[PDB]
């Protein structure tokens, strides 16, 4: 029974934890009492319709304000998928963890309101309906399902009317990111009430299209790249008892192996496989796609952090010294120059970068040099251009591992540019 | 308050004065000039007399031959070759390095004379303190401490916590915020600021910014909203409004406006900047600038002809009205000024780039 990664995007608050929450629920993977003690524990203080949110949310700041702060990883099964879903923060100033997710991702759930002045917001100029949508392209997410929320709220009330303008809006802008709109499902559901998660919904009988259940079940497995070196970007690192320290990740290509030796880089250091973990079960090997826990013999919890990459010794994770990107300028107010340093974000790492050299402005339809070394770029050049990283940073060759090769460029809690790595100049490998 | 500045002869070309503080250390720092000749009483090893040395302290006249400044260190290291001591000691000819220390006595003859702008430069230093920035986020955690001629990054440093799901996570925050403001207590305390800024998203700002209150609480402590901690953070937040109004008398800070509208000019109304050294002259010529943002490396720079050339288009600039701001390179600003050269300018209308000849 095939393995995908879900990952639940969205602006802040459209409902994406509800939604998950719910569904799992629905599903038969929460508890009564549970649900149940959420619901006290909500109502008693300030929140009060998060329980379901809170069976996701579990960070001191996140109950009290009530926001996803960082992903949350659930396990649940479909008839003919095991799923892990991530629940991912919609507030932009989390979006960099919104990018590990997509980064990690198999498929995204946009989760988009259809409230009045909601929906609006999210898919206004600096909102995250386009954020992430942008952002969910960038990082390679081909499959996307959307789910049209809060379709029960006093100002939408299953209106049909409502659902066929938020679609239309969505539909433009997402075939224009380069999505092949129609093959794409657009589902009106209540992620509170429950209308569409698993069942019809008696209040929108014009729906007929699939529930979400059944739009998760349409989705296509990746493909997974053995005969790749083996590249795990790790996304937590643990101190866990009876284990040691457990880097956490999705192996991106390879084949990892109780008892190999792995590198961390850009760290440079080395231990032995002990375990491998994944939804609480032991593996021996884990394929791509696998998001597990390694136990780490001669590792410690301060050697290794997120945004660090694991691979065999015997073809290390490249460690770029400078590298080489085709870009695009999303948005910029004014110029971009020689010396402007966004940060990079990559697979689960995020590290500024100081633009060296802009080699050359593109044309923005067939693609060929159009300016070498212009003094500058402005939304939206297409450029070739030279980045030094500040601190070490694992990046890879789009044509070899496109997963670590292509990058969102942000600066200033803003997306500002998309690029795809060209070339890289490696640092030499230190190892310990 | 201020550096004691008083001009000796009638041709004005010898002036007595004392630093009285770093930044008149940094005053010294873009005023000195190779080729002036300065006086001090420093000390050297004589070989007086068999075999054996002595410490003396005696007064030379040195030549300029380096000035040097590395900021938070309250020194201006200085050499140069030795035209006039104590003939006692044959030192002249010799290449005499010490540090002008604050407070240091040193008299200093500009041949050329010692301009009235020079001289007023030279007694603007209000002895402006220093500031300490942090921002912290569950990644990153950095602090900085920032004065008008200088930054310098004292901490940087991942928060190696765990996941949100982890047993006591909350028990690990804790101790991160606790770590985050004993950091910023000492440095504050350290560097004798009476500021301090902390930067990032969400809570933890907040958490730190409470502990750091109370254990210093003359101390003005402000919160500022920012996308990330870590070094990103502390310098978003010098671009943030609040920070900038606040910090607003520091120069490194005054940059960042002025950098940001010349980056606006070069996209929407190019023929109003202009960059590098023999650009910024023309103009500076023509009258059209409205104010100057310089690196103070160009002051330095091995190449006679372009400290002149630099050197007289801020004479210019500040003759016609306009502002001239020198930041160390070693700044946020600063940095990305070498691709322009160190120089840009802020025109005061549109000068044709056939016209800068
Ligand atoms: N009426 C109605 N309210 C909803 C629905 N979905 C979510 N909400 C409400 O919207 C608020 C936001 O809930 P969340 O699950 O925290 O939304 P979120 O997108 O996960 O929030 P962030 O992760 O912080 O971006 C909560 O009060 C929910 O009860 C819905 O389908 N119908
Ligand atoms: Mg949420």
């Amino acid at each position: 029974k095939p393995h995908m990664n879900l990952v639940v995007i969205g602006h802040v608050d459209h409902g994406k934890s509800t939604l998950v929450g719910h569904l799992l629920y629905r599903l038969g993977y929460i508890e009564e009492k549970k649900l149940k003690e959420l619901e006290e524990q909500a109502k008693s203080r300030g929140k009060e319709s998060f329980k379901f949110a809170w069976i996701l949310d579990k960070m001191k700041e996140e109950r009290e304000r009530g926001i996803t702060i960082d992903l949350t990883f659930m396990k649940f099964e479909t008839k003919k998928y095991v799923f892990t879903i991530i629940d991912a923060p919609g507030h932009r100033d989390f979006v960099k963890n919104m990018i590990t997710g997509a980064s990690q991702a198999d498929a995204a759930i946009l989760v988009v309101s259809a409230r009045k002045g909601e929906f609006e917001a999210g898919m206004s100029t600096e909102g995250q309906t386009r954020e992430h949508l942008l952002l969910a392209r960038t990082m390679g997410i081909e499959q996307i399902i959307v789910a049209v929320n809060k379709m029960d709220a006093p100002d939408v009330n299953y209106d049909q009317k409502r659902y066929e303008f938020v679609v239309s809006v969505l539909k433009k802008f997402m075939k224009g990111l380069g999505y092949q709109v129609d093959k794409i499902p657009f589902i009106p559901v209540s992620a509170w009430k429950g209308d569409n998660l698993i069942e019809r919904s008696p209040n929108m009988p014009w729906y007929n299209g699939p529930t979400l259940v059944e739009a998760l079940d349409q989705l296509q497995p990746p493909a997974k790249p053995v005969d790749k070196p083996l590249r795990i970007p790790v996304q937590n690192v643990y101190s866990i008892p009876g284990a040691g320290t457990v880097p956490v990740g999705r192996v991106e290509t390879g084949v990892l192996r109780v008892g190999d030796k792995v590198v961390f880089m850009p760290p440079g250091v080395v231990g032995e496989v002990r375990s491998i973990e994944m939804h609480y079960q032991q593996l021996q090997q884990a394929e791509p796609g696998d998001n597990i826990g390694f136990a780490v013999r001669g590792v410690s919890k301060s050697d290794i952090k997120r945004g660090d990459v694991a691979g065999h010794l015997d073809k290390p994770p490249t460690v770029a010294e400078e590298f080489e990107a085709r870009i695009f300028v999303i948005w910029h107010p004014s110029a971009i120059t020689v010396g402007y340093t966004p940060v990079i974000h990559v697979h689960t790492a995020s590290v500024s970068s100081r633009i060296i050299e802009i080699k050359a402005k593109l044309d923005p339809k067939t693609g060929q040099v159009v300016e070498q070394n212009p003094q500058f770029l402005k939304a939206g050049d297409a450029a070739i251009v030279r980045f030094k990283p500040v601190k070490p940073l694992v990046v890879e060759k789009f044509s070899e591992i496109p997963q670590l090769g292509r990058f969102a460029m942000r600066d200033m809690n803003r997306t500002v540019g998309i690029g795809i790595v060209t070339d890289v100049k490696p640092a030499k490998v230190d190892i310990k | 308050s201020h550096m004691r500045v008083e001009v000796l002869d009638n041709k004005r070309r010898i002036v007595r004065l004392r630093p009285e503080s770093e930044e008149d250390l940094w005053l010294l720092r873009i005023t000195l000039r190779p080729g002036d000749v300065v006086r001090i009483r420093t000390s050297r090893d004589v070989p007086v007399g068999s075999g054996r040395k002595e410490r003396v302290v005696m007064t030379l006249r040195i030549r300029l031959d380096s000035i040097e400044f590395q900021p938070f260190t309250g020194k201006l290291r200085i050499s140069g070759i030795v035209v006039e001591g104590p003939d006692e000691f044959g030192v002249k000819g010799r290449r005499h390095s010490t540090a002008v220390s604050i407070g240091t006595w040193l008299v200093v003859e500009r041949d050329k004379g010692w301009s009235e702008q020079e001289l007023e430069r030279l007694a603007s230093g209000r002895a402006r303190g220093t500031a300490v920035i942090a921002a912290v986020d569950y990644d990153e955690f950095a602090l900085a401490v920032l004065a008008g001629h200088g930054m310098k990054i004292l901490e940087d440093t991942s928060a190696r916590l765990p996941g949100k799901d982890d047993p006591s996570r909350e028990q690990e925050v804790e101790k991160y915020v606790d770590r985050a403001a004993k950091r910023i207590v000492e440095e504050a305390a350290r560097h004798r600021s009476p500021i301090a800024v902390i930067a990032g998203p969400g809570q933890l700002k907040t958490s730190v910014a409470e502990k750091v209150q109370r254990a210093m609480p003359s101390l003005k402590v402000a919160t500022v909203d920012t996308s990330m901690g870590g070094v990103a953070g502390v310098r978003e937040a010098l671009r943030r409004e609040s920070v900038t109004r606040i910090l607003r008398e520091l120069s490194i800070v005054e940059a960042e406006g002025v950098l940001e509208e010349f980056l606006r000019r070069i996209a929407k109304s190019r023929d109003t900047v202009a960059y590098t050294p023999g650009e910024v002259l023309a103009v500076a010529r023509m009258g059209a600038v409205d104010t100057v943002l310089l690196v103070d490396t160009l002051l330095h720079s091995p190449d006679d002809a372009v400290r002149e050339a630099v050197d007289e288009a801020l004479r210019l600039v500040e003759s016609m009205g306009g502002r001239v701001i020198i930041i160390p390179g070693d700044s946020p600003a600063g940095e990305r000024l070498v691709s322009f050269g160190g120089v840009i300018a802020l025109l005061r209308y549109p000068v044709p780039q056939e016209a800068r000849r």
